[PDB]
């Protein structure tokens, strides 16, 4: 009976890990200590904390023990929770607007930490004013701030996806100009950068419509209805697979990048046999 | 004729080996294991430069402590402040690919070259207060290896033709010409008293060679490789050789032989340069490992291990006075340790 | 803090500044090698490119983006000593005398010492085989056969994907692609797959030819930017 | 080298006046200029400073306010302008070139001047304002200072300039250390506060007023100057 | 002409070398471990010092 927490611990729990190990490698291995890995560890970081803050948030949510736990902890706990995903939605926006500076336009090629690591606090800065509005908490309140996210959410959202649309352009693109007659390795290379183009396309989806349900969820209790006149059995299904799908793109962020280079695989399987 | 000729070279060769092996009573590590160890010597950086853009390939300390001066592939040569870690004077330079780069003892001229085949002597002086291009002199065949300052208008320095020459600056024509090697001249290093100077080439021998004289006095033949590296040991009467087979040696000019060989399984990539302290018991060679290592001249052992630097160190040279250690890698970022 | 110390940290930074604007141009530009025999024609192709000097450094610009071109024509023979220094460029380019088949072999060589290379296991070489029309030439007249000096072009077919472009004499096009073909299996073995060869077929009066370094050069930048972001 | 200064004349209370110097012979980007007035019949004393690059720009409290430094390196021009002149800033302004580095020789070149008729700070004592002596003859010249010039990195910021009779200061002493083409005659010697300089064989033409100047804080104090009578 | 010319000069740098005086090698190296306690004290890092010198 309710076996979906089976999944929400596994979900979890590989999630964790991927970010963790994800950590290790970059503070452990000095060639992944470069400027555009920084940005990977700062979304590592974040995909923690928003995972970290979700597994309390769960517990105290159901009939665990009473209403919640904690008055300021609770209002802490889902100030963090919003943070961390701020950070993450404008880390995974900033990561793909440097993927596009350096396809697309690679000549322009630069970098100095003093200013990628600037950028990243300043993104950490904005994502925790961004979630001031939740240290205080009329319905037109939560109303405007719920529509709010909602745009915060698909701003993200559209730049992400005409971003790695050019990617996946200039990738396909570049696959002519590269002599194919008779390179067996410029084969190979090829095939890459057309899984690198997939890649991408099936990154943005697995964040659309893995962050959809989340919002819509949020705007379907504000918006249409304000009030918990009474429980529902398909209300717990929703908002379970709602949160599961919310976590989804968070545990597989790294996976991406492990399934993306290969010499990120060799550190991260190094260190997962390591930490055994 | 030509029989005759070849002949005699042989039995030369083979009349040299035997006296250098006849004198060849005991070795230096017998008479050197009596002595306490060193120790280990955990060397800590204490300044970093981050102006460099490009690989710092050269650098000397000159007669003062405080000023170093250092070249990179991107056309500049920063004379950086040890000590407050500020920036004296910054020399765009014609030719990019410099690969040598001395400092004047007088500390007012400073040279440089590399492929351009031209040595440009910077004044530091000038009464117009920018720096200037005293002698643009030239001459040579090949790409300039190394350069060094014997006084105010003297320098020596070395060339991919195989062959050195003595510069005069005020005059700007060779001096004299030193031939003998058969690769191309890759180090050099001056003597203490000034009177000697010694130079490796791309061949597995190294050669003493007479300011005074255009002549070569001794060849050293105990090599297995090409050698990059080279250093005078303080006193002038020995010098160390540095080779891409990994291991460093130490010819004594008195005895004409090789003393004791610094090697190690563990280490394979070759060495780009060598430097002695002012004691001569720290040898500090650079290797290919992305770090920096420190033998013992007597016991043969790792004093210490410097791994700072993340890519290739390419030039290091220690303080004339004995304060501080300048080395500089193709990362762009020169450490200094003491 | 003293005056003095106080103004020399200003002189400082002031050419800290300068050398950080230096810094953009001198990243702002690609570096190549350009390499080759004596037969070869690459001094022929530098005077098309106009869009004791141990260095002769050749600047053009293609497409708003600034090329170095060096070229080491004046120094000895030996190069296992300054080529370390040309690494990290962007490309090398290598020229070859297809049609000379004496010194072919000679230049498959020194193909396969530099590619070999240890310092520059990382960078990529752009092979354009000079002198196609006097290959045409030679293989049509007949009097010179790749058979006698290499055999087993005596055995090798044309590639079925080949792309033979328009007017090509049977002879010309399966010369060249067998040669294509030696130059990449060259390259190829022990090709850790880091570094890729462009080759690419030159004449003496092919006005298209500086685009094929553009296009190489973008190419290679972009694979060593996929890299950094591990991207691959 | 070579430093022209214009813009001088009569000038009346409260009017204002732009001198101008002009810079040749050097690279006047990297040398910070200053600009040091000389009362009729008296010392020297600093009037203001401006950096490389116009970074650092510092007045004295005698002039702050009134007067403005600026400069054009793309001219290679320097302008100082002043501001509701008073009847007490009558005097010769001369410019001086400064360049700050390890082994520099700050103050080493002094322009010809220009006369302005018009209508804390350490402080230098010397010994006395004039020594009559004959040639030939080894002359000791003191002064003394309020504070250490010695800093903490070693350094004696001490300086010596000598005012030939109707040529501008000339630099001999700017730490022991000596000025490029001074004779090695000059010498100077001195704790942290006193200080010393000393003549082997005096010349002809050695003859003049020696002003000294701390240079530990840019407040500038030149000292009363030290005549030598043939 | 060349070649007789570079054996002759070969030769002759052979002979020259050859004619060297040498001395034992145990006396060279006993001699070379007098300067290393001569200059030990003064070493730049066989000794540590306090950062005031620094």
């Amino acid at each position: 009976l309710c076996a979906i927490y089976i999944t929400y611990a596994v979900i979890i729990s590989v999630g964790i890990l991927g970010n963790a190990i994800l950590i290790k490698v970059f503070f452990k291995t000095k060639s992944m200590q470069t400027v555009p890995n920084i940005f990977i560890t700062s979304l590592a970081f974040g995909d923690l904390l928003l995972l970290l803050t979700c597994v309390p948030v769960d517990a105290t949510h159901y009939l665990a023990e009473g209403w919640l736990f904690g008055r300021i902890g609770c209002k802490v706990l889902s100030f963090i929770r919003l943070t961390s995903v701020g950070v993450s939605v404008f880390t995974l926006t900033i990561l793909s607007a440097d993927r596009y500076k350096a396809v697309v336009k690679p000549l322009e090629r630069q970098n100095a930490i003093l200013k990628t690591c600037v950028k990243a606090g300043c993104v950490w800065i904005v994502s925790m004013i961004f979630a001031l509005p939740e240290a205080i908490f009329k319905l037109l309140q939560e109303i405007h701030s719920l529509l709010c996210f909602l745009v915060f959410y698909i701003i993200p959202l559209s730049i992400i996806s005409v971003y790695y649309s050019l990617i996946a352009r200039t990738l396909y693109k570049s696959t002519l100009n590269i002599p194919t007659e008779e390179q067996s390795h410029a084969r190979k290379q090829i095939e890459s950068r057309k899984r690198i183009a997939r890649t991408v396309l099936v990154l943005v989806a697995l964040f659309a419509l893995c962050w959809l349900p989340n919002h819509l969820l949020y705007l379907y209790h504000s918006f249409t209805s304000q009030t918990y006149v009474d429980p529902s059995a398909m209300h717990f299904i929703f908002t379970i697979f709602s949160r599961v799908l919310a976590f989804s793109n968070s545990c597989v962020n790294p996976f991406a990048l492990y399934w993306l280079s290969k010499s990120f695989q060799k550190h991260f399987k190094a260190q997962l046999f390591c930490c055994k | 004729e030509l029989d005759q000729l070849r002949q005699e070279a042989e039995q030369l060769k083979n009349q040299i080996r035997d006296a250098r092996k006849a004198c060849a009573d005991a070795t230096l590590s017998q008479i050197t294991n009596n002595i306490d160890p060193v120790g280990r010597i955990q060397m800590r950086t204490r300044r970093t430069l981050r102006g460099h853009l490009a690989k710092i390939y050269a650098m000397h300390w000159g007669t003062d402590s405080r000023l170093l001066v250092s070249a990179s592939q991107d056309g500049k040569l920063i004379i950086w402040d040890s000590y407050t870690t500020n920036k004296v004077h910054a020399i765009p330079l014609r030719s990019s690919w410099v690969m040598t780069c001395a400092y004047a003892p007088s500390g007012n001229y400073v040279a440089c070259g590399g492929l351009d085949n031209i040595c440009s002597i910077y004044n530091l002086k000038t009464r117009e207060g920018n720096v200037r291009v005293s002698r643009e002199l030239a001459g040579h065949t090949g790409y300039l290896s190394c350069c060094r300052f014997l006084d105010d208008n003297q320098i020596v320095t070395s060339s991919g033709d195989t062959t050195c020459a003595l510069w005069d600056i005020e005059t700007g024509q060779q001096t004299t010409t030193f031939t003998g090697h058969t690769g191309d001249v890759m180090s050099l290093s001056l003597a203490p008293d000034t009177r000697l100077f010694v130079s490796g080439a791309c061949d597995a021998s190294a050669k003493l060679w007479d300011v005074r004289e255009g002549m070569c006095r001794q060849t050293f033949t105990g090599h297995e490789s090409d050698i990059n590296a080279i250093c005078f040991f303080p006193n002038g009467n020995a010098f160390a050789t540095g080779s891409d087979d990994a291991t460093c040696r130490l010819f004594d000019l008195r005895a004409d032989q090789e003393l004791m060989t610094y090697s190690h399984d563990n280490i394979i990539c070759g060495i780009t340069s060598v430097s002695f302290s002012k004691s001569g018991r720290l040898l500090l060679a650079g290797y290919d490992d992305f770090n920096c290592n420190v033998w013992d001249a007597l016991k043969a052992d790792r004093a210490g291990v410097l791994a700072g630097h993340d890519n290739r160190v390419s030039c290091l040279g220690v303080t004339d006075d004995g304060m501080a250690v300048a080395t500089g890698s193709w990362d762009s970022f020169l450490k200094i340790w003491n | 803090l003293s005056a003095e110390d106080k103004a020399a940290v200003e002189r400082s930074k002031m050419i800290e500044k300068q050398l950080q604007k230096d810094k953009q141009v001198y990243r702002r530009t690609l570096r190549l090698l350009l390499l080759g025999a004596d037969n070869s024609g690459k001094s022929t192709i530098v005077k098309q490119m106009r869009i004791t000097s141990g260095i002769f450094e050749t600047k053009f610009q293609v497409d708003k983006v600034n090329f170095h071109m060096f070229d080491v024509g004046a120094q000895r023979d030996e190069r296992r000593k300054w080529i370390q220094c040309f690494n990290d460029v962007t490309a090398i380019i290598f020229v070859v005398d297809s049609s000379d088949y004496n010194r072919l072999q000679e230049a498959l060589n020194d193909f396969k010492s530099i590619w070999n290379n240890r310092w520059l296991r990382t960078i990529s070489v752009i092979l354009f085989l000079n002198k196609q029309d006097l290959l045409a030439e030679k293989v049509l007249a007949g009097k010179s056969k790749i058979e006698d000096y290499f055999p087993e072009f005596a055995r090798y077919t044309t590639p079925e994907d080949a792309t033979p472009e328009p007017g090509e004499d049977p002879r010309v096009t399966r010369a060249k692609y067998f040669i294509r073909k030696e130059f990449v299996d060259i390259s190829t073995a022990s090709g850790d797959g880091r570094h890729i060869c462009y080759p690419h077929f030159t004449c003496s009066v092919d006005t298209e030819n500086a685009r094929r370094i553009f296009n190489d050069c973008k190419d290679i930048i972009l694979q060593m930017n996929l890299r950094e972001y591990n991207l691959v | 080298v070579q430093l022209v200064e214009s813009g001088g004349g009569l000038v009346q209370p409260g009017g204002s006046r732009k001198l101008s110097c002009s810079a040749s012979g050097f690279a006047f980007s990297s040398f910070g200029m200053h600009w040091v007035r000389q009362a009729p019949e008296k010392g020297l004393e600093w009037v203001a400073y401006i950096s490389s690059g116009s970074g650092t720009i510092y007045y004295a409290d005698t002039v702050k306010g009134r007067f403005t430094i600026s400069r054009d390196d793309p001219k290679n021009t320097l302008f100082l302008q002043m501001t509701s002149l008073r009847s007490e800033d009558t005097a010769m302004y001369y410019c001086v070139r400064s360049i700050y580095y390890y082994g520099s020789s700050p103050f080493d070149f002094w322009g010809q001047g220009t006369t302005l008729t018009v209508s804390a700070d350490i402080v230098m004592t010397q010994a006395t304002s004039s020594v009559p002596v004959t040639p030939g003859e080894s002359v000791s010249i003191s002064c003394r200072s309020s504070k250490s010039l010695l800093h903490s990195n070693g350094n004696t910021y001490l300086y010596w300039f000598l005012q030939r009779p109707g040529q501008s200061p000339q630099l001999l002493i700017y730490r022991s250390n000596l000025a490029s083409g001074v004779p090695d005659r000059f010498s100077g010697s001195g704790s942290g506060t006193a200080f010393t300089l000393t003549i082997s064989r005096l010349e002809a033409e050695d003859v003049g007023v020696y002003y000294c100047m701390q240079h530990l804080e840019y407040p500038l104090t030149f000292g009363a100057g030290t005549k030598l009578e043939l | 002409t060349a070649s007789i010319a570079q054996a002759r000069k070969l030769v002759e740098q052979l002979k020259m070398e050859a004619n060297i005086d040498r001395i034992k090698v145990s006396k060279a190296a006993a001699d070379l471990m007098a300067y290393c306690e001569a200059h030990a004290k003064e070493d730049p890092l066989l000794t540590p010092v306090p950062a005031s010198e620094n």
